[PDB]
RNA sequence: GGAGGUCAACAUCAAGAACUGUGGGCCUUUGCCUAUAGAACUUAUAACGAACAUGGUUCUUGCCUUUUACCAGAAC
């Protein structure tokens, strides 16, 4: 009612990168950076974040047959009920991945 | 105080071409165009007040909210 | 109040007449079968109940 | 502004008004001496969502609202008495517009990089050093410059007076007491 | 548009619930 | 097959239908100019017993409004009149215009303000034109190097 | 001509974007830029007092390259040796009962005010309207 | 052996965002933890159907001599 969440550990995407390699990034400082993404209405910000986490994780639970092909975007980043019905962002959610230069 | 139900106007006239954003950052306050002592100007209820004066408006009106 | 209860009124007893043959159609009771004087044979009831009501 | 339809209903509508002080940080909660809960927000679709979680998710409650309003402040465009309810003391305050550009620096809370006037903010650091900042940019008062006394959750004060002379022994003992009498003051208004 | 005003519906009406402004009381 | 299921076409064949249903499938493609026209405006005007002005009308669904607790608090000594409050602020933000919202749904919002341009008279225009409608706004390498 | 102009508003409009051009000069440019947009709707209105079939449309083919004549010379002096009148009321009867009709429907004075405000009587019946009622 | 069938049977298709199988560990197989293999169809401005009918029961109504036939909202 209130969000869309997994809320059972065996249903949590795998993650192709290996979690337990980036435990290892996080005790070196100048590894990591923190990066938030700004911007005005309808810019493509959780749809930008939607493009980092798919091509992360090698299977996603709540990709239907139609937004993995195209017609509807997949919004990860928009978790609340409100934001899905109400076709924006509400409260700030981030994800923490590892990705290669 | 004006901007109740502002968006909504521009983009039911308008028929979806256009939008607003409505943002307070410069902070610019600026006076009421009424006298805030003044014991008559006001005229009828159930209307918007004339703007000679609404600043005795405003302040009857938050007063008898709070006390 | 007064008035509602008399727009209701008119209408029930209109209907009073409708149901008495076998019709509500509109068509075939137009308003001068209620409202001719009885001296040119109607009912000649007497209408208040048209006006317009204060919303 | 917020009241609870059933009021046996308030214990409740209480411990939500708590939650969304901190889920959403904008969002400022008052309460009067009406007994009415005021919520503030910044627009329109922000009170919106508000009122669905705090309806819904939050406090299964139903509530009265008021119609949109707005949030006013007082201020004054150009001889004193003042009495104590136990008249050993006798207060006497003056006060003054501040000019358009002084207002318009103090909204932006700045640390005074360059030609940009410095933040009242910075009274820990040097007050003569104040004066200068004051006295540079807008022709500011000479006697006044070192006599400006404290800052606010808004404008500033000055002290300009004999006694401030007479006994600044005994009234340095009194300052931070009245400075307490300010904002206890002007966080509310005539 | 429904701003207030004529009926919740008209079905114990009696009437068909047309709310038409006054052209009178304006000014 | 015979069966006769699942079609699939070519590109210019869609182009030829698309271009004969002109008369009937003819309509508006944005979602922005629906606005309030969207089911969800129609749920919540059946559900708050309000109506858009070409929207249908229901009956109430909560028919008791008539238990009234006489307070102070809306009282119009109190009320600041500045606007009409226009159904339309009742259907668009639900939540805060109105109150005692129950059996409401969540209007959706907004989108984009679709830009969208094409020109329907000459077919031979070409693809990419600039419309009227829009605002006016040391070393070498070898040879055979070009764009991929 | 709408090929042509459009090829010569592609050049003009070649101009504004990728030259660099005077500040007073550029301005006007865009303006018509603007326009093209709008479409003129403050450049069509005028005096088409011929129509046009009336206009014999001896649509004269000029270029503006020519050498063309100009006879100046034809601008000297010279020498040239060469029913039923209606005496019934019956249409203003018509306009007493509508209005007496409305009159006597309608409680009070303010929904009867409503009515005849909302027929939109002319300016010349509204002064003989008054005389109905009173 | 392939391409098909206005052929048939059987299984399945609204759920902690939601499936199974397997290896190991605690319990002594239900259940809990952990590693792993495979997930067709249906879903986010929510769903097998880009479509849309009828009935039943119980509430609140509307027409009102009574039942059928009915008015129109809700829950199941
Ligand atoms: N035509 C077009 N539309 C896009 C493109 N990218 C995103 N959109 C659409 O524009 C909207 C923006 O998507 P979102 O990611 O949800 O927008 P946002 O950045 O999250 O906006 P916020 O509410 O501020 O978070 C979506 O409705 C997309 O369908 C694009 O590249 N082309």
């Amino acid at each position: 009612e209130h969000t869309i969440f997994t809320q059972l550990k065996k249903n949590i995407p795998k993650t192709r990168y290996n979690r337990d390699y980036m435990l290892s990034m996080a005790n070196i400082p100048e590894r990591i950076i923190n990066v938030g993404v700004i911007g005005p209405l309808h810019s493509g910000k959780t749809s930008l974040m939607d493009l980092l986490v798919i091509d992360s994780h090698k299977r996603i639970p709540d990709m239907s047959k139609n937004v993995e092909l195209g017609w509807k975007p997949l919004r990860y980043l928009d978790n609340l009920k409100q934001e899905i019905d109400r076709g924006l962002s509400i409260k700030l959610n981030g994800s923490t991945l590892l990705c290669t230069d | 105080i004006e901007s109740a139900g502002f968006e909504t106007d521009l983009r039911l006239s308008t028929n979806g071409l256009g939008m607003c954003q409505l943002y307070f950052w410069h902070k610019i306050w600026r006076k009421v165009p009424g006298d805030v002592l003044d014991k008559d100007a006001f005229i009828p209820k159930l209307k918007p007040a004339p703007i000679n004066s609404l600043s005795r408006d405003f302040v009857m009106k938050t007063r008898r909210r709070k006390g | 109040p007064l008035l509602d209860i008399l727009v209701k009124g008119e209408t029930r007893i209109q209907n009073r007449v409708k149901l008495g043959l076998n019709s509500k159609m509109p068509t075939r009771f137009p308003p001068a079968v209620f409202y001719t004087p009885k001296e040119l044979g109607g009912l000649g009831m007497i209408s208040a109940s048209h006006i317009l009501i204060p919303a | 502004v917020l009241q609870p339809l059933l009021p046996r209903e308030l214990p409740k509508l209480l411990d939500a008004l708590n939650k969304i002080s901190k889920y959403y940080p904008g969002v400022i909660i008052k309460v009067e001496e009406s007994g009415e809960h005021v919520i503030l927000g910044n627009g329109e679709l922000y009170m919106d969502c508000l009122l669905y979680d705090l309806r819904a998710s939050y406090a299964k409650i139903e509530i009265k609202i008021s119609d949109p309003l707005t949030v006013f402040s007082e201020s004054c465009s150009n001889s004193r008495l003042g009495e104590e309810n136990l008249p050993g003391l006798s207060i006497s305050v003056a006060a003054e517009p501040m000019d358009s550009k002084m207002i318009q620096d103090l909204s932006r809370n700045t640390l005074g990089k360059g030609q940009n006037c410095l933040d009242i903010d910075g009274i820990m650091d040097n007050p003569r050093k104040l004066s200068k900042i004051l006295r540079t940019e807008y022709g500011w008062d000479s006697l006044a410059s070192r006599n400006v006394w404290s800052f606010y959750n808004g404008n500033v004060l000055i002290n300009d007076t004999l006694p401030d002379e007479i006994s600044p022994e005994l009234l340095s003992k009194y300052k931070e007491q009245i400075i307490q009498g300010f904002y206890w003051a002007v966080k509310e208004g005539p | 548009s429904y701003n207030g005003i004529g009926l919740k519906s008209a079905k114990g009406s009696s009437t068909s619930g047309h709310v038409q402004r006054s052209l009178a009381s304006n000014n | 097959g015979t069966s006769y299921k699942k079609w699939s076409f070519d590109l210019p064949e869609m182009s030829n239908l698309y271009r004969l249903s002109t008369p009937l499938r003819d309509e508006v493609t944005d979602k922005n100019y629906y606005y309030l026209f969207d089911k969800k405006s129609f749920f919540n005007g059946k559900a708050l017993n309000n109506a858009i002005p070409g929207g249908p009308k229901f009956e109430p669904l909560y028919p008791r409004e008539e238990e009234e607790d006489y307070n102070e608090f809306n009282s119009i000594d109190r009320v600041i009149f500045r606007v009409p409050i226009r159904s339309e602020y009742k259907v668009a933000f639900p939540h805060l215009y109105n109150s005692r919202p129950r059996s409401v749904r969540i209007p959706w919002y907004n989108n984009p303000v679709s830009c969208i341009i094409q020109n329907d008279e000459e077919y031979d225009t070409p693809a990419l034109f600039f419309d009227p409608s829009l605002n006016p706004i040391d070393f070498t390498l070898p040879e055979d190097f070009a764009p991929l | 001509s709408k090929k042509t102009h459009d090829m010569i508003w592609e050049k003009l409009r070649y101009i504004l974007q990728t030259q660099e051009l005077s500040s007073t000069l550029r301005e006007s440019l865009e303006t018509l830029f603007e326009i093209r947009q709008k479409d003129y709707k403050s450049g069509s209105q005028g005096l088409f007092i011929l129509d046009p079939t009336s206009y014999t449309v001896h649509t004269h083919s000029y270029i503006v390259s020519d050498e063309d004549e100009a006879n100046k010379e034809l601008g000297n002096f010279e020498k040239c040796e060469n029913q039923i009148y209606d005496m019934t009321s019956t249409n203003d009867v018509e306009f007493k009962k509508k209005i007496y009709l409305v009159l006597k429907s309608s409680l009070s004075g303010d929904e009867a005010a409503h009515k005849l405000l909302k027929l939109k009587i002319a300016n010349n019946l509204k002064k003989s309207v008054v005389d109905i009622i009173i």
